[PDB]
């Protein structure tokens, strides 16, 4: 297999693609709600100029004809009604993850952190290791060390 | 348009409420405050 | 006509929940691999060397 | 979406009850207990 | 400010907004001392060596 120090950074690499990949998609989550929102507020408006009819309607003694218009309001509140409570469903869906990718990050960055550090230990631990064992080819062993051959001759 | 102005919410966050009441309630001593003290300087 | 944009409506609303969840399970999945793992994590193999 | 939710429960197990409890315990000291010093400290 | 002029209310949400940072402070804080002794014990390695 590859080395793994190399793994490292190129397994961090992967996880921003998916971070980046991730905001995209809740972007996307964000853009739809509000053109919900948006249609929401339209056919509350077109509810409202019934009303505003209604206001009128009924006034000088023609309550007969108010019937009908606040008839045909009620078809515009069901859509109020159903679109109203799934809005607020969505809000719990957007929130919740918001404060994921937040945690999501803040654990990243503190992960990326650390790796350098122990990759710093790690090549101190190599450079303690070659540095000592041909430390120990010249003289510091008891026997085979290449300095006991000069004396030797 | 809904599609790009919510990349701004993304990579710009608004600022809280929590925040928008700073703005308004210090405001409103480095407004009330700010004045005292020239309420205070003419008298 | 009423009922189909509603369910239009609806598709992407999921869609959106569904690339949420790949991307919960992918970020997640690799993150264990580091140390969070009691075993096989490859940081203790750091500590090993 | 339930899953792979639930290989998120079994990678990341959640905080226990117990443990909830603590952020929720010691906190409600971590807010009582520093607001008490800064309680007494204007006083 | 926030406690001055009465509004105790206002003051216990920002200290509960601190505390968030306080708990990177205290981490951090922490690692931060025990990051010394890795770094002045290597160098007087490299002294000796």
């Amino acid at each position: 297999q590859e080395a793994p120090e190399d793994l490292l950074e190129r397994l961090l690499g992967e996880m921003e693609l998916e971070l980046i990949e991730l905001r995209r998609a809740l972007a996307q989550t964000i853009a739809t709600f509000k053109s919900t929102e948006r249609q929401r507020d339209a056919q509350q408006l077109i509810a409202q100029r019934w009303y505003e009819k209604a206001q009128a309607a009924l006034d000088r003694g023609n309550e007969q004809l108010a019937r009908e218009a606040l008839g045909q309001r009620q078809s515009y509140q069901s859509h109020t009604e159903a679109l109203g409570k799934s809005l607020g469903e969505q809000r719990a869906l957007v929130e919740q993850v918001r404060g994921q990718l937040q945690k999501l990050e803040r654990k990243y960055l503190e992960l990326k952190s650390q790796k350098n550090l122990y990759l710093a230990r790690l090549k101190s631990a190599i450079a303690a290791q070659k540095i000592e064992e041909i430390a120990g080819n010249l003289d510091n062993a008891s026997a085979s060390s290449l300095f006991e051959r000069i004396e030797t001759k | 348009i809904l599609e790009l102005e919510a990349e701004r919410e993304l990579l710009n966050p608004p600022p809280s409420p929590l925040d928008k009441k700073f703005e308004q309630w210090e405001e409103q001593q480095a407004v009330e405050a700010t004045l005292a003290a020239m309420k205070a300087r003419r008298s």
